[PDB]
RNA sequence: AAGAAAAUGUUUU
RNA sequence: GGUGAAAUUCUUGGAUUUAUUGAAGACUAACUACUGCGAAAGCAUUUGCCAAGGACGUUUUCAUUAAUCAAGAACGAAAGUUAGGGGAUCGAAGAUGAUCAGAUACCGUCGUAGUCUUAACCAUAAACUAUGCCGACUAGGGAUCGGGUGGUGUUUUUUUAAUGACCCACUCGGCACCUUACGAGAAAUCAAAGUCUUUGGGUUCUGGGGGGAGUAUGGUCGCAAGGCUGAAACUUAAAGGAAUUG
């Protein structure tokens, strides 16, 4: 059965701190506790250690990432920018 | 046997520039505008002001050693008009009559392959 | 009065009425 | 494309899925082609390439990872490497390079 | 501990003695364990590599940028931060860069930086939500928390202290030339109030 | 003051808000193989010759 | 009161080793001094000259050529190919209603080291007996024609040096190759290589520059 | 009533047309509705063709033209007389003058 | 190429 | 610079203009049309991948499986909301110069939010063809898009032939258009708005003089802005449509 309508994981906080702050926290807690696809072994086994460290329970590979998600949009954009600059440099 | 520069007539509304440079464009020779040839703040773009400006520019060009000019005519372009101002035609004519030789007239009005939002709002200038 | 601005005025009135209703208890 | 040839092989030909059976087929000389997923670890890829060059076996590099390779071979599990033992009624062995 | 960004322990061979040298870099996002990092003038433009600023093209995103060649990293070190290379001056070799604060800085072209952005970004987007979470954050940094408001103190304790109401009493904008014990409030403030308008002044 | 004279070879029509100016196609007395259009205030007719303080300024209509 | 033209001296631009005519004109620069070399102020200048002026033939009135000063050799600015572009009037005259405009562009490395983007244009045309008034392509024709043009441009680069490509552009042989390779898809009246853009130059190689 | 049979635009079977900005006042108008005129003006007419030709360094230069497509909003087109108010029956005449 | 300002008018015949 | 004219603004620390570079974000000109696709909103640079779709062709297959639809759902321009990103341009607010009798309006110069994007909300537009959907029939015509058929056809070469493009004829489907209206309509006009007092092909939704009022109340959805549902008291002789002459 669905136990809460909207609070989800932030039902641990009860009525405290304000609904907006609980919602903002909820989004990033879901992100930081999710399992992500490992780019090395292809399994959905990447979980966060401390903020910015994302380790695969299978293949034991750890990658530096965002505080609450494996890859920030800024990092993806930087990866694309560096790829473009490198391709221009090498060709 | 001619020494060539570039005329670079920027004919906007509200002003005209007659800007003679070298063939590269890095080094300039007698940039003259109609705003320095009239003082009314509204005749800045007039064909008379453009003609006087071009006369002065051709004088200084012939004193520097430039005898022929390749012509590049432009409007404001970008998102603003794309239509050359009233003084560009007179500036080109005066450059022709002042003894300078003319070559390769071209329109270099900057035309976007598509642009940033035009100024004025979706209802335009309401006058 | 332009119907759009009449609509705007009516919305403002509805908001104010709801505020006074809620201020009462 | 290559997915259709792979599906035709799965439907008609003979194949083995996985590193251990692929290496067994390579060392037994009954592999006609090995398809390696893009995300296969480079050490395993180099070992498979060495086995393939020892056995004169052709190597194709699947653009996707093991998830996509398993989907392509029609399985609901990840596949790092496919070994084609018999092409069946499919031109996957001849329509390459 | 006390740092938002993760660190990368990177082992290099010692070129002059048979041994390994472990270095503590600040991990750029996307760097993984078992990855080969290349450091030097001839290194490739790949995330995690350490290159001189003059060896990278305009628009490159770098991190842990040296202010001077050989200081081993001063700029864009906090989580999610980076420096942008905005230009080179080969004669009198310098690189113009944009810093996280938006400042433009001219650095020696031999100063190094790590290609990419510092990992751990977005960290400050999560509300702390709790005095206890602020407590545990600062327990591993320094004794700067919690903060008593000066207006809540007595005149002996603070410029803002005292009064039959809590209030500053005089302008909280304090001169740059003020002395120690006076610099409480907004030091050398060019302006105050809710910031309305644009940044990057020309 | 530079000297130049010209002669109306064609009268185009009236112009100006009040119709006081008239447009004339004028041919220079020297170098007769060139024509310019000028605005003249007073009454003009064909083969009537004008003096131009300024030589080369194409007159347009007067709205 | 300074008269900046008294301290300026003239240099002669020698654009090609191959075009038709080396002399394109003159330019001026401040006199070399203790801290500001005249060769430093030169050697980056780009001169855009009409291909008609470069070849002596007016059928090249469009297609301006960019030539950047690469070396200063004793009052002689030796330049090299920097790019080519059509004239705005020619392009606008080509672009008409009631026909399809097809544009292709490729990024390719010349045989020696140069990285270039080639922009080719073509326009559908009516047949000689055509009664229909617009003669549009069916966009699968457009995709096929763009593919053919891309292949032709990619093959003409990568098989030539920058100089050989420059000597191929002048006779417009690539235009005719595109026309013969696309005549069996759609007529394509106005095939042109409208632009060549220099994206990256190799190591300077003054030896290779010294072919004039 | 409905002034114009189709509408004051040309959009049937479309639904939405991207706008253009009036060259005179910048008003946003749907591209199908905008009054569009092409200008092919010679780069120098100015009663100055012969004088430019005399000043020219080339014989028979074939001076170029300036091409500019002008898009007008209805208000600006009427005010500048690119288009004129017509009688009820003349409105139905789509042929240009 | 284009051309500033112009608000108001009681009720019933 | 900007304007009708100005002024705010920038400017001998060199403004504007010119040249060579480089970056960012948005947009996708011209081609572009009484042209295409989509359920609508919408959708216009290239290429690749992923699935989807109409039409046509069919001597393939199933055989009534269908039409329209309370309840219930999906999508749904713009603006707007929340949180990241991005923030070039333009730009609600605001700041400002001018005009003015006032002018925190139009005009001018800046400029926040916004404009873009991601993850969620919102569910509304003159969301328009102000024309529900399905089916049949009733004028003439020429274009045009897609498919197909035919030709002693034109052109393109491959080697007989053949593709492609084009020309002619025909056909199905489509966006439309022109003429006339037998007919319809208050008329404007309409090939549907016709086949309606000679009134019945099937079916869904909506209206019942103008206001009060999309308001009050209740319900429900939404973070909010609000959306959906939705009166009455009371008031009023017109309000309104189309056309005619001034
Ligand atoms: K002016
Ligand atoms: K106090
Ligand atoms: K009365
Ligand atoms: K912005
Ligand atoms: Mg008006
Ligand atoms: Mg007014
Ligand atoms: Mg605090
Ligand atoms: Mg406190
Ligand atoms: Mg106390
Ligand atoms: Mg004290
Ligand atoms: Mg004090
Ligand atoms: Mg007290
Ligand atoms: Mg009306
Ligand atoms: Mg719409
Ligand atoms: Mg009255
Ligand atoms: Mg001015
Ligand atoms: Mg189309
Ligand atoms: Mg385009
Ligand atoms: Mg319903
Ligand atoms: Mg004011
Ligand atoms: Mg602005
Ligand atoms: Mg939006
Ligand atoms: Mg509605
Ligand atoms: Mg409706
Ligand atoms: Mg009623
Ligand atoms: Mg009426
Ligand atoms: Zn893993
Ligand atoms: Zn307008």
């Amino acid at each position: 059965a669905k136990r809460t309508k909207k609070v989800g994981i932030t039902g641990k906080y009860g009525v405290r701190y304000g609904s907006s702050l609980r919602r903002q926290v909820k989004k990033l807690e879901i992100q930081q506790h999710a399992r992500y696809d490992c780019s090395f072994c292809g399994k959905k086994t990447v979980k966060r250690g401390a903020a910015g460290i994302w380790t695969c329970s299978c293949c034991k590979k750890t990658v530096a990432g965002g505080a609450y998600t494996v890859s920030t949009a800024a990092a993806a954009t930087v990866r694309s920018t560096i790829r473009r600059l490198r391709e221009m440099v090498e060709a | 046997s001619q020494v060539f520069g570039v005329a670079r007539i920027y004919a906007s509304f509200n002003d005209t520039f007659v800007h003679v440079t070298d063939l590269s464009g890095k080094e300039t020779i007698a940039r003259v505008t109609g705003g320095m040839k009239v003082k009314a703040d509204r005749d800045e773009s007039s064909p008379y002001a453009a003609m006087l400006a071009a006369q002065d520019v051709a004088a200084k060009c012939k004193e520097v050693g430039i005898t022929a000019v390749h012509v590049k005519i432009r409007a404001t372009g970008g998102t603003r008009t794309k239509t050359p101002g009233p003084g560009g035609q007179a500036a080109l004519r005066a450059l022709a009559r002042s003894g300078l030789r003319i070559g390769r007239i071209e329109d270099v009005t900057p035309v976007p392959s598509d642009s940033t939002r035009k100024k004025g709002g979706r209802r335009g200038r309401r006058l | 009065m332009r119907a759009k601005w009449r609509k705007k005025r009516t919305r403002r009135l509805k908001r104010k009425r709801r505020k006074v209703r809620a201020r009462s208890k | 494309s290559i997915n259709q040839k792979l599906a035709l092989v799965i439907k008609s030909g003979k194949y083995t899925l996985g590193y251990k059976s692929t290496v067994k087929s390579l060392r037994q000389g009954k592999s006609k082609l090995i398809i390696i997923a893009a995300n296969t670890p480079v050490l395993r890829k180099s070992e498979l390439e060495y086995y393939a060059m020892l056995s004169k076996t052709k190597v194709y590099y699947f653009q996707g990872g093991n998830n996509e390779l398993g989907t392509a071979v029609g399985k609901l599990f990840r596949v790092g490497v496919v070994s084609i033992l018999e092409a069946g009624d499919s031109d996957i062995l001849t329509t390459l390079a | 501990s006390g740092r938002g960004a993760p660190l990368a322990k990177v082992v290099f061979r010692d070129p002059y003695k048979y041994r390994l040298r472990e270095e503590i870099f600040i991990a750029n996002e996307g760097v993984h364990t078992g990855q080969f990092i290349y450091a030097g003038k001839k290194a490739s433009l790949n995330v995690g590599n350490v290159l001189p600023l003059g060896s990278v093209p305009e628009g490159t995103i770098v991190s842990n940028v040296e202010e001077k060649p050989g200081d081993r990293g001063a700029l864009a070190r906090a989580s999610g931060n980076y420096v942008i290379i905005i230009g080179h001056n080969p004669d009198e070799n310098k690189t113009r860069v944009r810093l996280p604060s938006g400042a433009k800085k001219v650095i020696s072209s031999d100063a190094r930086g790590v290609i990419g952005v510092i990992a751990g970004g977005g960290r400050v987007d999560k509300p702390l939500l709790k005095a206890g979470r602020a407590f545990h954050k600062y327990r591993l940094k320094r004794n700067s928390w919690p903060k008593t408001r000066g207006v809540a103190m007595n005149p002996v304790d603070h410029p803002h202290g005292g009064g039959n109401h809590q209030h500053i009493g005089k302008a909280s904008t304090i001169s740059r030339g003020a002395v120690s014990g006076q610099k409480a409030g907004l030091i050398a403030a060019r302006r105050t109030g809710l910031l309305r308008g644009s940044q990057k002044t020309q | 003051t530079p000297v130049t004279l010209a002669k109306v070879i064609k009268v185009l029509g009236r112009t100006g808000s009040r119709g006081g100016v008239t447009q004339v196609r004028v041919e220079f007395l020297e170098d007769t193989s060139r024509t310019i259009v000028r605005n003249v205030k007073g009454p003009v007719r064909e083969n009537d010759i004008l003096v131009l303080m300024e030589s080369e300024r194409e007159a347009r209509r007067l709205r | 009161v300074v008269d900046p033209f008294t301290r300026k001296e003239w240099f002669d631009i020698k654009a090609p080793s191959t075009f038709e005519n080396r002399n394109v004109g003159k330019t001026l620069v401040n006199k070399s001094t203790g801290l500001k070399s005249a060769s430093d102020a030169l050697k980056g200048r780009v001169v855009e000259v009409c291909l008609a002026d470069l070849q002596g033939s007016e059928d090249h009135s469009f297609r301006k050529i960019k030539l950047r000063v690469d070396e200063v050799q004793g009052k002689n600015l030796l330049t090299n190919f920097h790019g080519m572009d059509f004239t705005t009037d020619k392009l606008r005259s080509m672009v008409r209603k009631w026909q399809t405009l097809i544009e292709a562009n490729v990024t390719v490395k010349t045989s020696d080291d140069y990285v270039l983007r080639i922009f080719a244009i073509a326009f559908t045309r009516k047949q000689a007996n055509q009664v229909k008034r617009h003669s549009y392509a069916q966009s699968s024709h457009i995709r096929a024609i763009r593919k053919v043009i891309s292949e032709i441009l990619t093959k003409e680069v990568q098989g030539s040096t920058l100089a050989q490509l420059t000597s191929k552009l002048i006779p417009e042989v690539i235009n005719k190759e595109i026309e013969n390779a696309t005549k069996d898809i759609f007529p394509l009246q106005n095939i042109h290589v409208r632009k060549v853009k220099l994206l990256k130059q190799p190591k300077f190689d003054v030896g290779a520059l010294m072919a004039l | 009533p409905k002034k114009r049979a189709s509408n004051g635009r040309n959009k049937k079977g479309r639904g939405h047309v991207k706008p253009v900005r009036c060259v005179n006042c910048s008003k946003s108008i749907p591209k199908d509705k905008a009054i569009k005129r092409m200008a092919i003006r010679n780069i120098v007419e100015a009663a100055a063709v012969r004088d430019l030709s005399e000043a020219s360094v080339y014989p028979e230069y074939a001076l170029p033209k300036t091409y500019n497509k002008l898009h007008y909003c209805v208000s600006c087109a009427i005010h500048a007389r690119i288009v004129r108010v017509r009688s009820r029956e003349d409105r139905k005449n789509r042929a240009p003058p």
